[PDB]
């Protein structure tokens, strides 16, 4: 019934994807070939949401794996659950953009867009009823910001009436890969407000912190960065597949968290995350759940809302749960704390529970905070990008490809007007 | 002279190339301005029938 | 299908000693064509005939085919033609006759001669025009050389060279030019022999020969037999002249480094610097070319590379052929020879086209035939072995025509 | 009871006939011996159709076709009697197969085909396959055409017909033999089902993903397609559709006999695996503009009537909601004054190797660009004359060219006027 497709860009989103279907495939009982292998029928009723049915025990994932380099895409194939996906779904370019957002969206987005979108058609009148769009991708790089944010661009167009998720990482100063970050993340940014239906902000600086101190790895590659995202991920959509006490959909989600139109841009966390040294010394119960939950230490993201207030807070749980003691401990932690909660709005916090845990654990959760804090961000990179385009450092890259010197202005007046409106309803 | 006069030759005839390459991109793209451009066609013909 | 092939002159019998020496090693059914060879040596000379006889293929040759004279024809058109031809050219077809008589399925006939001597020239031509009357709808292959511009053994080749292809045009149907120049500077080029002698053209010569037989003899994905070259590349009676090209023309140690494929090949059987006649296909416009492939070609790529082609601008089509390409493609790979001085290869290329270039041929060799005529110098030789003055200035005004006609069918 | 003579002419006619006969004789599970070695009683009731000698009669003038077909396996099948066959060549000279080579083994070629006609009792057609570029191939059937029709005017036709393109340009005389073969075929042929090899080299590189498309897979595809076209004769269905059902529901005007085609499923090795095979499916592979195999791209004019021949255990519901979405969806690119402008068929044997086949044949206005794609080339060469000796010299004159031309340009005009 409920549908969603699946869409993954540039190198960065294409590991975390293929994480992603290793775990979920996984908890469905698939083996690497793609048959069913399963044991009990809670696990058969609700494929249809994510994979299809080829022929003899055949499931397909529903996913399109979209970029413009060649390694990038054998690498996925190479390693196992790679031999899953079908050929069609390999949409690849074969110049490259590199970095460069003109290059993404206006160069060689012009020639490649219509392709994946004929993809993206065929996949979603494929099913029945369509629930949302998932998108996995970057805001630093550019043929997976300006060329995802192209693609975000052209499906509002095409379906204005469904859901749409972006997943997306940020560039931070303390970790900054490139030199053109700025020049990316403004523009990027800028069609992100006017074109998703809510963005889900990451970055990777908060992903080394969680890595270092709850985590406690000794080598933590890309793998299992990618393995806590997929992870989280995983618990935001799991109440469309499964059934629970609470159920809370997507869109029932979004309308709960979103008070403003323009407020959708989302913080978020998991529980639990144990090193194997501490796992033998502790329990499983909802306090140990919560207090790891509502931690500032323990957020996705790099910015601490404990800075500032939250909006609204939503919290996915997983595993045989009472409702009773949900809420409960849900609100005993929104009393203490009462002054960095938002006045106006009385239990800020939408719950829900599902009866399923994932495979090895006994309970989990999930947070998304629609927090105030996010101005922090935007001021943080766009004093970066005024500092660059006051004297047209790296201007004539772009410039000399299309875009004017209005263009830059447009941007930065949105991100200015967009801190100026979240620090008003600060 | 005759030396020079073959330089000066010379450099009218890749002046004349450097343009006969520029002319067909001319013709490739306005090939293609045809092809999207008659699809919008079809979509108003199409709008006009229902 | 049996084709039987003549060979006149010094030049030409000895461009069949490559020719023979290539079709025996090549079939060590198929052999029906050619196989006693189907062959009649004829000379005026009796000492490159006597070559034959005392070599190695002693054996192979019936003792009669091998035709041979008393004297020489002093490279006179006129000796060659009405003086000592009258006498041998009976004896050559009456052999022809029962030759023929022999085949069934007869394709053709195939002539090779060189324009500039007295034999090639004179009984080449009387030869030719006999055997017209004879069969009229049998195909005859003629590859001539014309004499090169700069490069020269005599000195009144220009007036046999006008006195031969006044003829040349109404009896043969297909005529393919080589000239002798142009194979010297590919031997220099591409096969790095800096000291060529004849015997090399002679190899590279029947080596191109070969391959556009080889549909016949070998059954490939698109066979193309002797008749479609009359129909698929004269689009007029008296435009009969094809360049011709071959590659890779390569020597053994560049062959293995280099990857030869269709695309290149096809490429470079078209650029000027490897053809076997020394003129400008850019100065003119194509009419229509001839491919023939031979050896692992599949039917895509052949096409893929004459797309390319006709898109490229540095080589330019005639208004009047859109489709301007006649294609062919056999299984069995070039054989090679022994002391040859081409490596295997898996693929070759052969190009026979038309053009206007070779309508700038004619018209330098009218100016060195123009310039001694007027003042009569050597047509006091001619005219005593039995020519007028007359035919010196009516075959020159016979070449006028086929300038005007080169330049008005490009326009 | 009803009967089907094949008919193979040329080189094009000949490979493309002897992949057809190793397709059907594996379906009949008869060996490249002759004895049936097969499994289902199904097959044995309804092998009279073509046959176990096959009923087939091979006719060009070149002797490399017939050693290259007794050489392949299933080249020891064919009556060596059936191997009528010339000795001198044509030669991509339409004249000279049509007048000059055509005049003394047509004879021949029509004494076989008479004996192997009233062999059997009732006729249903024949079966023609040839090409439209070279000469012995498409003069020489032109010309069989013409007889048969005049000897068995009331027996359907069928033509399997490749026709030239200007991206795939065998010959230099290419339009000279496409406008004087479609002038005998608008005037003899029942229907025709146009080829082309564009097409067909386009769809192995993007549906088949092939590397090296030698003419063995494309000499599959089409034998793929008449394969499927004469199911319905050959085993039961739950609505059988015969080759006289087809032309009746497919021909609005008489005029208006040349089809394209397509095939379902067509699928990589790669993702063979990695698919489905449903109706909806098979239908979404069937409407698409890439998988037609002529040069004619149908979405840059309208359809006048289309049919599809399904194999395989389906469901008949299935079958009409799909063909009624396809028309409700795309309404403009249908002919308005005829409603439901779709006919479907149903048969319970499916292709060897698949579950659910599939085979499409659309009459569109679409064709009139490809013979207007056509007419231009032959326009300019015919203005000055060009390559026009070799067929003068033979019997032919001037009125035959602007003949076809007319022929040529009121068919353009009428599809014009019905669109
Ligand atoms: N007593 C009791 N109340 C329940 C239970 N499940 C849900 N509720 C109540 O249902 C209220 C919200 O309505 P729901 O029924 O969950 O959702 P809905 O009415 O279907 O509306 P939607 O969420 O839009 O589908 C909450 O206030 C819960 O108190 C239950 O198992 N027992
Ligand atoms: N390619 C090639 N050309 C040759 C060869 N021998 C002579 N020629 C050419 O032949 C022309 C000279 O005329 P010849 O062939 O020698 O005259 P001929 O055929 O012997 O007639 P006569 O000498 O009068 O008996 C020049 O163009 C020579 O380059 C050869 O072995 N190979
Ligand atoms: N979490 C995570 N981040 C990644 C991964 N690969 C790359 N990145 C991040 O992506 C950023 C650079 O983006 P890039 O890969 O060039 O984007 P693209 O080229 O447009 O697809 C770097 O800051 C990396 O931190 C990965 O596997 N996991
Ligand atoms: N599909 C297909 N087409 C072929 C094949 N062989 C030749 N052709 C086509 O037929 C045309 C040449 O026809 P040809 O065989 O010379 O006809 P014929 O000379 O009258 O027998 C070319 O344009 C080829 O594209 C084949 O095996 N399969």
């Amino acid at each position: 019934m409920r549908e969603i497709v699946h869409i993954q860009g540039g190198q960065c989103g294409n590991q975390i994807g293929a994480k992603f279907w290793e775990v979920v495939s996984d908890e469905h009982g698939i083996d690497p070939t793609g048959t069913y292998h399963g044991d009990s029928d809670l696990q058969l009723e609700r494929i249809n949401v994510y994979f299809n049915e080829a022929t003899g025990g055949r499931y397909v994932p529903r996913a399109i794996l979209m970029d413009l380099e060649p390694g990038t895409m054998d690498s996925v194939r190479s390693g196992p659950y790679g031999q899953i996906f079908r050929p069609d779904n390999f949409v690849f370019g074969q110049t490259g953009a590199g970095n460069n957002w003109a290059k993404g969206h206006y160069t060689e987005g012009a020639e490649l867009i219509d392709s994946v979108l004929d993809v993206v058609r065929k996949e979603a009148e494929s099913c029945d009823c369509l629930q949302g769009f998932q998108v996995c991708h970057s805001l630093g790089g550019g043929t997976g910001s300006g060329m995802g944010t192209l693609l975000i661009s052209k499906i509002r167009e095409e379906y204005p009436d469904r859901m749409m998720l972006t997943f997306s990482v940020v560039p931070s100063p303390k970790v900054s890969d490139t030199v053109v970050e700025p020049y990316n993340a403004t523009l990027s940014v800028h069609q992100l407000v006017e074109n998703a239906d809510e963005c889900m902000v990451l970055d990777n600086e908060a992903l080394y912190d969680i890595c270092f101190r709850t985590l406690k790895l000794t080598t933590p590659t890309f793998g299992d960065l990618n393995h806590l995202i997929s992870a989280v991920m995983s618990g935001i959509t799991c109440c469309l597949r499964f059934p629970g006490q609470l159920n809370a959909d997507l869109r029932k989600l979004a309308v709960n968290l979103i008070p403003f139109p323009r407020l959708h841009f989302f913080m978020v966390g998991f529980t639990p995350l144990t090193s194997r040294g501490s796992q033998q010394y502790r329990a499983l119960t909802v306090p140990e759940l919560t207090q790891q939950m509502w931690d500032a230490k323990n957020m996705m993201c790099a910015a601490d809302p404990r800075h500032g207030r939250y909006l609204t807070a939503s919290a996915l749980f997983r595993g045989r749960m009472s409702t009773k003691e949900v809420d409960e401990q849900m609100l005993n932690v929104q009393n203490k704390n009462s002054s960095y909660f938002v006045e106006w709005i009385p239990n800020n916090v939408k719950s829900s529970v599902c009866d399923i845990p994932p495979k090895g654990l006994k309970m989990s959760a999930t947070f998304i905070g629609n927090s105030t804090a996010i101005q922090e961000m935007f001021k943080r990179v766009s004093e970066q990008f005024t500092a660059m385009f006051r004297r047209k450092a790296f201007l004539h890259w772009y410039t000399g490809e299309g875009m004017d010197e209005m263009e830059f202005t447009e941007a930065e007046s949105n991100m200015n007007d967009l801190v100026s409106e979240y620090q008003q309803y600060q | 002279l005759y030396y020079l006069l073959g330089e000066r030759t010379r450099r009218e005839h890749l002046a004349m190339d450097m343009k006969v390459r520029a002319s067909q991109q001319l013709k490739k793209d306005s090939a293609d301005d045809l092809y999207t451009l008659t699809a919008h066609f079809n979509e108003m013909r199409a709008a006009k029938e229902q | 299908r049996e084709v039987i092939s003549i060979h006149i002159g010094q030049a030409g019998i000895q461009v069949g000693n490559a020719c023979w020496e290539l079709y025996c090693l090549e079939h060590g059914d198929a052999f029906n064509t050619f196989f006693v060879p189907r062959c009649i040596f004829l000379d005026l000379e009796p000492t490159v005939v006597d070559e034959v006889r005392t070599g190695t293929y002693r054996q192979l040759f019936h003792p009669e085919q091998l035709i041979s004279g008393k004297e020489d024809a002093a490279n006179n058109f006129a000796r060659g033609h009405y003086t000592i031809g009258k006498e041998i050219v009976d004896l050559a077809l009456d052999r022809i006759r029962k030759l023929a008589d022999n085949c069934t399925g007869l394709q053709g006939f195939l002539v090779f001669n060189a324009v500039g001597g007295g034999t090639g020239s004179g009984l080449g031509s009387l030869l030719l025009e006999r055997l017209s009357v004879d069969y009229g709808k049998k195909s005859k292959l003629g590859f001539t050389v014309y004499p090169s511009p700069q490069v020269s053994t005599a000195v009144v080749e220009p007036y046999n060279s006008v006195l031969s292809t006044h003829s040349l045009l109404e009896h043969t149907d297909v005529a393919v030019m080589l000239d002798n120049e142009a194979i010297y500077d590919i031997c220099r080029r591409s096969l790095d022999i800096e000291r060529p002698t004849y015997t090399n053209l002679n190899r590279l010569i029947a080596q191109v020969i070969s391959s556009l037989t080889a549909s016949l003899r070998f059954d490939g994905a698109l066979n193309v037999d002797i008749t479609e070259f009359q129909t698929n590349l004269v689009p007029y009676p008296r435009i009969h002249f094809m360049l011709s090209s071959y590659a890779p023309i390569i020597s053994a140690e560049k062959a293995y480094h280099e990857q030869l494929s269709v695309a290149e090949i096809t490429n470079a059987a078209f650029e000027p610097a490897s053809m076997m006649v020394k003129c400008d296909p850019r100065h003119g416009k194509y009419m229509a070319c001839c491919l023939m492939y031979r050896g692992d070609v599949v039917p895509k790529d052949v096409n893929a590379s004459v797309a390319t082609i006709k898109t490229k601008r540095t080589i330019q089509f005639v208004d009047w052929c859109p489709t301007g390409f006649k294609c062919g493609i056999n299984y069995q790979p070039p054989t090679v020879v022994p002391g040859g001085d081409l490596a295997k290869v898996q693929r070759a290329v052969c190009m026979i086209s038309n053009s206007t270039a070779i309508g700038e041929i004619f018209s330098r060799l009218d100016h060195k035939f123009d310039l001694m005529y007027a003042k009569r110098a050597f047509v006091h030789w001619y005219v005593g072995e039995g020519m007028e003055e007359g035919e010196f200035s009516e075959a020159r005004e016979d070449l006028a025509a086929l300038e005007k006609d080169f330049e008005e069918v490009g326009a």
